[PDB]
């Protein structure tokens, strides 16, 4: 017997201080463990 | 004072990882985003509240 765990998905939210001020940004991957990022 | 912030992806709830049913949903178009704006609008006001 196999358990199927449908593949990890979640919201992509982007963070910006002042786009007017700078063109650098940071990201949130909502509801996903860090393991699933260097893996992904 | 508040209720649970739920976020739903309508493009995924209607069908998961089928590009096909997703390609069909683009013929309705706007309705998915209209609900995303709405559920963001409920979710954000839980912090405000
Ligand atoms: C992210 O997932 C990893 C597993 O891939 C979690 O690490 C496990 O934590 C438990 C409890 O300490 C250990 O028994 C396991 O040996 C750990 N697994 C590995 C492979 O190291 C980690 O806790 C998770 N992080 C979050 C924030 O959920
Ligand atoms: C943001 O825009 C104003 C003009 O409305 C400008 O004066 C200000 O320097 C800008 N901010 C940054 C960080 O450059």
């Amino acid at each position: 017997i196999l358990d199927i765990t449908p593949c990890s998905f979640g919201g992509v939210s982007v963070i910006t201080p002042g786009t007017n001020t700078s063109n650098q940004v940071a990201v949130l991957y909502q509801g996903v463990n860090c393991t699933e990022v260097p893996v992904a | 004072v508040s209720m649970t912030k739920t976020s739903v992806d309508c493009t995924m709830y209607i069908c998961g990882d089928s590009t096909e049913c997703s390609n069909l949903l683009l013929q309705y178009g706007s309705f998915c985003t209209q609900l995303n704006r709405a559920l963001t609008g409920i979710a954000v006001e839980q912090d405000k509240n």
